C-alpha cells in the first residue's frame, strides 16, 4: 500500500498521474497502462502479461484488472463481463470509500463497462483495445463490449477427444456450435459422451467443402492438430508433409481458408494449429508459409506434470504472453499418482519406459494417472469398452489441457459467458 | 457488487 | 462464362503468373504476349518454396495463373502433391480482392504424373473434376476457363492412361494450346 | 388435511388422542403409534414400514418422523439425530404457531430429544425402542443422540467395498473398517476409493480370535463369501463343505469371536449374504450355523437388475419392505450411455448382449454395469485390470441400493458426519 | 431450527 | 491344568455329549459312567443336521464333549470337514456361558480321515495343533482341552501310508484319565 501519497499528491494538482505507475506506485514509469490513465512500470507490465487473462472457477478474472493483483476484489456485474476491481484500487483512484458503495450497489457495473469514463482520477482509454493489443507483442481485433458478445462458433478439425469443448467449457465461454471432423470411432465416442450429444461430428476432414464449411454458419473459431506420426522427425518411417497423413495438415489450411472472413468484414475470427516441435526443417517451414505465420513454442511441463513440447500457429490474442501456473494445476508425476504408488521423475516423458514405483515393483501409469498427466478431469476417457491400449492412444495424442486453457483464456474477452 | 478473495500466488 | 466481354478497343494485354512449366511460348504463338520479347507480362517461378503472398502481390496483377506438374521423368525434386498445394497457395495470393468484378483465369495441368489419391486431392482442393485431352494413338486439366469441354473426343479409361504411362521410355506437351482461347473475349490481341 | 377438526376435540377433552390415529387422523385405529401417544392405523403402519429409515443426502431424514410424510419439515439440530417433523404435524399436536416459533429458534431440539418427555397434546412413550422393535417384525434398544459414537465394521470378503461406500453415502462415521480380501483388483479398488483408510487383512483363514480381539471391539460383522460352489447351477459345484463354500465357515469363525459375551449388551450387528440359487440342504446349514433365517431380496425392486439374494443378520428393520427412491435407476435405458438403446428393462445376472447400438448387438459398458449395480460411476476405473477384471468384480459384488436399505437403520444406532 | 423440502413420493 | 480340583465327596458323574462316535463303554470302563444300565449320564446323537442349540441345552448340562471322524472305508455319509464343523457348532452350544467357573472339556478325534487341508481347518476351527497318537507292534489324531494328552516318530509320509494301504478303535481311552480329578469314580 505504497501509491496513497503519490496519488494524494496526484489530486493535490503537484503530480501527473500519466507520471506514474498506477499499478504499484514506482516511479520507474515506461510505458503507459493500456486501459487507463497513468504510468506503467516494467515489473507490473511482466505481471499484466502473466496475469491479465487468468479466470477462476467462477469465471471471473483471478486478480484486479488494474493492478494484477490485489487481495479483496469486486466482480462486475454487467452480462458476459468479468473483470475484477480491488477493494485498494478503488480506495485510491476513485475516492475514499467508494469499494464499499460499489460493494453495497447490488446491481453494480465495473469501469470498463459503465457509459461514462470519468470515475475519479480514474479514466478509461479511448484507444485501450490497440494499446492492449501491442501490450501483447497483420489484422487484429479489438475487444467486443460485454453487452454486444455472443457465443462462439468453432470448428475444430482432427478433434480428437475433445479437449477443445472441454476448455472453453472449463472457462465458461457459451458454445453456439461445435462442428468437429475426426474418423476414429473411440475419439468420437468420447466426445459423445463426454459433451452429451452437442458435437455435431462430420467424418473426413476431406469430405468437408467449402459449401459444406458455408452452410455450416460462420465459424467464430477455426482449430486442430493434424497427425504428427510422419511428420515427426524421430521416426524412420516418416513420409513427410506431401504423403502419408502429413498432407492432412494442407486440408486444415484448405478449410481454414474457407472459413476465414473475406476482406471487409472485420468479425473477430481465431484460428490454431498445433503440432510436434521435432518435425523437419522444411517441413516446419513450409506450414508456416502456408499458414502465413511463425509457431509458437509451448512445454506443457511449465504448467503440467508432462514433457511436451509443441508448436502452435495461430491469432489468438496473447499467445506469445508468459506461461503461468494455477494452482489447481499439478506439477510433478507424484501429485498426479494414485497412493501407494511413487513417481521416478519428476515429469513424464511422452515427446524409464516404466514410470512408477509400486510396492517395489516397476510399474506403467494408470490410464487416470495419465488423464492426471495432463490435465483432463479424471476418469475423462472411461466411456465405451474400448482397451486400455486404445485409451492410452487417446491420451497420448492429446493437448495438454492447461496448455490450451492459456491459449483459449483471453477468447472470454470476444464472447459470451455462462 | 460480489466480491470474492484472490488466491495468493508463487 | 462468368464475365462480361470487354470492348476490343478497352483490352488489355493478359498478365499471367507461369509456375512450374513455362507458357511464354504457345502464349506468345497465339497472339497473348507481344512477340517483342520483354519480360513484360509474364513472370515464372519455379522454386516457390520462399513465394511469399508479397512477392506475387507486387510481380502485379495477375488475369491468369497457370501450373503444370513436370512432365514424366526428368524434373521431380519435390513430390507431385507439392505441385499442387504450391500452385494453390500462390493462386490465392493472386486471387482478386473481394468485389473486384475483373477477368481471373487459372489452369493447373498434370502431365500425367499424379497418381489416384492425388488426382483426389487435386480435385478437391480446386473444387472439380479433370478434363482429359488426349494424343492420337495424356494430359489432365483443371480451369476455371469457360469451354476447356468446347469439343468432344475419345473416352480414354483410366486403364488406358495407366499403360501410356507404364511406357515412360527413350528417358512436353502444348496439348493445351487452345484451351486458353477464351481469354480472347477479355484480353488484347497482338499480331 | 383430515384431522385438525379431529384435534379440536382431542384437546377438548372429548376425544381421546389414543383413539385416533394420529398420522392421518383415520378412526380405524389398530395399533399404538410406537414412538408417541396415539392410534396408528394400518396403512400409516405401512406407510411407516417403507419410509421411517429413509434418509436423504443431507443425512437427515427423507420425511416427518410421526406421519412419514409431511410438505416442509424442520431438521433436528442436537449432533448425531436425524429425525424430521413437518411443519404441519407440530402445528396440531404441540400447539399451533409451535413450528414456525422453532423454525426461529436457532439452536433448536427435536421431541425426541428434548429434555422432557410431554410437548403439548404429544408426549413420549417410554417403553418406544421395545414397540420400535415388535413394529418391525436379543434385541438391542436405540442409543440417545448424544451418547452416538462412530461404528466398528469387520468386513470379510470385502469385494470392492461397498460396504464403507454404503456408510459413507448414509453419513454414518466409521472409526475403522477392518477387511479380509484376496484379490488385488478388490484391494486396489479399495484402497483407491476410500484413501487408504481400510485396514486390510489377508485370507481369513489367517483371522484368529486374538486377532478379532485386538483389532478392537466391532460393532458391525459383514460378509458374502464366494458363491461359485454353492451355486447349483454350476455343475462343478463343490457345495457348502469342499471348494470355496467352505469359506462361510469362516464367516461363522469370525462371527462368533468377534461377537460381545451375555451380560455385554451393547449393539452389534451382523449380515451375511449370498446366492438364492443355492442347494436346498446348504441353505438350511447356513440358517443352523447363523441360527437365523435369510431374507430374500431382489434389487429389481430398487435397480436395474435381477439379482434376487439371501440376507441373514440381525440389522434392525431387515424385513421391512424395499422403497425405490429418486436417485434409484429402475430401467437399464436409466443407465445407458446415449445412443445406446436398451432391449431389456432389467438386465439379468444371478440376448446375452443386452444393447443395441446402431443396429449392432452390444454388450454392457463397465460404467453402464456401474450404473445398474447403484455404484457411482466409474468407481471401478482405478488401475490398469482389464476390461474383463473390472467385470467381474461388479460380477461379485452387493447391489448399492439393496445394502443401502439394509444399513440405514444403523443410523439409529450410531454416529453421524 | 433448519428447514428443508421433502421429495415427493412413488 | 485350568481348573481347581474339587474334594472327591463333593465330586459328581461326568456329563457326556457324544457325537459321532460313541465313547459309552472306555468311559464305563475307566469308572466314569457307572455300569448300571442308564441313559442317564451320556447322549449319543449321529445326525446333529437339525439339532438346535435347545436341545444342546435340554439334554442338561455337559462337562465333556465329544467327537470324532469315522474311521476309514464304510460309513461317511457326510464329508469329512462336516463332522468339524458340526462338532464345533454343538461344542458352543454346550459351552458354560460366562463366567461359569465349572469343568468343561471337550474333544475331537480325527481317525486319519482328514487331508491337509481338512487338518490345517480343524487345527483353525479348534485353536490348535493336533496330537498324534499311533498304532504299535510291528508299525489317530486329537484335538482336546484336556491336560497331559501331550504328555512315536510318526512322520506324515508314515501316515499316509499307514492309510493308504488300510479295504481291509480306543487308543485314545487313557487321554480321559486327568478328568478323574473334577469327576466321580465308580467301582
Ligand atoms: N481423415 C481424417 N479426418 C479427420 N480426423 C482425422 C483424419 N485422420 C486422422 N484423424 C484424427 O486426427 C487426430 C489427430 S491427434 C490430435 C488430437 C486432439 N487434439 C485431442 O485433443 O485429442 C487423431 O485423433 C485422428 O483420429
Ligand atoms: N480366502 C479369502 N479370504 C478373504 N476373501 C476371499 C478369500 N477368497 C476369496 N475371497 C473374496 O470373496 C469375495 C466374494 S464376493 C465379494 C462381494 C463384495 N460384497 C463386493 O461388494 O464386491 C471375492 O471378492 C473374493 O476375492
Ligand atoms: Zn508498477
Ligand atoms: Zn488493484
Ligand atoms: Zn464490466
Ligand atoms: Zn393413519
Ligand atoms: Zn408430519
Ligand atoms: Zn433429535
Amino acid at each position: 500500500e505504497f501509491r496513497e501519497r503519490l496519488v494524494y499528491e496526484v489530486r493535490q494538482k503537484c503530480r501527473n498521474i500519466e507520471d506514474i505507475c498506477i499499478s504499484c506506485g514506482s516511479l520507474n514509469v515506461t510505458l503507459e497502462h493500456p486501459l487507463f490513465v497513468g504510468g506503467m512500470c516494467q515489473n507490473c507490465k511482466n505481471c499484466f502479461l502473466e496475469c491479465a487473462y487468468q479466470y477462476d472457477d467462477d469465471g471471473y478474472q483471478s486478480y484486479c484488472t488494474i493492478c494484477c493483483g490485489g487481495r479483496e476484489v469486486l466482480m462486475c456485474g454487467n452480462n458476459n463481463c468479468c473483470r475484477c476491481f480491488c477493494v485498494e484500487c478503488v480506495d485510491l483512484l476513485v475516492g475514499p470509500g467508494a469499494a464499499q458503495a460499489a460493494i453495497k450497489e447490488d446491481p453494480w457495473n465495473c469501469y470498463m463497462c459503465g457509459h461514462k469514463g470519468t470515475y475519479g482520477l480514474l479514466r478509461r482509454r479511448e484507444d485501450w483495445p490497440s494499446r492492449l493489443q501491442m501490450f501483447f507483442a497483420p489484422k487484429v481485433y479489438p475487444p467486443v463490449p460485454a453487452e454486444k458478445r455472443k457465443p462462439i462458433r468453432v470448428l475444430s478439425l482432427f478433434d480428437g477427444i475433445a479437449t477443445g469443448l472441454l476448455v472453453l467449457k472449463d472457462l465458461g465461454i457459451q458454445v453456439d456450435r461445435y462442428i468437429a471432423s475426426e474418423v476414429c470411432e473411440d475419439s468420437i465416442t468420447v466426445g459423445m459422451v463426454r459433451h452429451q450429444g452437442k458435437i455435431m461430428y462430420v467424418g473426413d476432414v476431406r469430405s468437408v467443402t467449402q459449401k459444406h464449411i458455408q452452410e455450416w454458419g460462420p465459424f467464430d473459431l477455426v482449430i486442430g492438430g493434424s497427425p504428427c506420426n510422419d511428420l515427426s522427425i524421430v521416426n524412420p518411417a516418416r513420409k513427410g508433409l506431401y504423403e502419408g497423413t502429413g498432407r492432412l495438415f494442407f486440408e486444415f489450411y484448405r478449410l481454414l481458408h474457407d472459413a476465414r472472413p473475406k476482406e471487409g468484414d472485420d468479425r473477430p475470427f481465431f484460428w490454431l494449429f498445433e503440432n510436434v516441435v521435432a518435425m523437419g526443417v522444411s517441413d516446419k517451414r513450409d506450414i508456416s508459409r502456408f499458414l502465413e505465420s511463425n509457431p509458437v513454442m509451448i512445454d506443457a511441463k511449465e504448467v503440467s506434470a508432462a514433457h511436451r513440447a509443441r508448436y502452435f500457429w495461430g491469432n489468438l490474442p496473447g499467445m506469445n504472453r508468459p506461461l503461468a501456473s494455477t494452482v489447481n494445476d499439478k506439477l510433478e508425476l507424484q501429485e498426479c499418482l494414485e497412493h501407494g504408488r511413487i513417481a521416478k521423475f519428476s515429469k513424464v516423458r511422452t515427446i524409464q519406459h516404466f514410470p512408477v514405483f509400486m510396492n517395489e515393483k516397476e510399474d506403467i501409469l494408470w490410464c487416470t494417472e495419465m488423464e492426471r498427466v495432463f490435465g483432463f478431469p479424471v476418469h475423462y476417457t472411461d466411456v465405451s469398452n474400448m482397451s486400455r491400449l486404445a485409451r492410452q492412444r487417446l491420451l497420448g495424442r492429446s493437448w495438454s489441457v492447461p496448455v490450451i486453457r492459456h491459449l483459449f483464456a483471453p477468447l472470454k474477452e470476444y464472447f459470451a459467458c455462462v | 457488487a460480489r466480491t470474492k478473495q484472490t488466491a495468493r500466488k508463487s | 462464362f462468368m464475365f462480361e466481354t470487354v470492348p476490343v478497343w478497352r483490352r488489355q494485354p493478359v498478365r499471367v503468373l507461369s509456375l512450374f512449366e513455362d507458357i511464354k511460348k504457345e502464349l506468345t504463338s497465339l497472339g497473348f504476349l507481344e512477340s517483342g520479347s520483354d519480360p513484360g507480362q509474364l513472370k515464372h517461378v519455379v522454386d516457390v518454396t520462399d513465394t511469399v503472398r508479397k512477392d506475387v502481390e507486387e510481380w502485379g496483377p495477375f488475369d491468369l495463373v497457370y501450373g503444370a506438374t513436370p512432365p514424366l521423368g526428368h524434373t521431380c525434386d519435390r513430390p507431385p502433391s507439392w505441385y499442387l498445394f504450391q500452385f494453390h497457395r500462390l493462386l490465392q495470393y493472386a486471387r482478386p480482392k473481394p468485389g473486384s468484378p475483373r477477368p481471373f483465369f487459372w489452369m493447373f495441368v498434370d502431365n500425367l504424373v499424379l497418381n489416384k489419391e492425388d488426382l483426389d486431392v487435386a480435385s478437391r482442393f480446386l473444387e472439380m473434376e479433370p478434363v482429359t485431352i488426349p494424343d492420337v494413338h495424356a494430359v489432365r486439366v483443371w480451369s476455371n476457363i469457360p469451354a476447356i469441354r468446347s469439343r468432344h473426343w475419345a473416352l480414354v479409361s483410366e486403364e488406358e492412361l495407366s499403360l501410356l504411362a507404364q511406357n515412360k521410355q527413350s528417358s512436353p506437351t502444348k496439348l493445351v494450346k487452345n484451351c486458353f482461347l477464351p481469354l480472347r473475349e477479355y484480353f488484347k490481341y497482338f499480331s
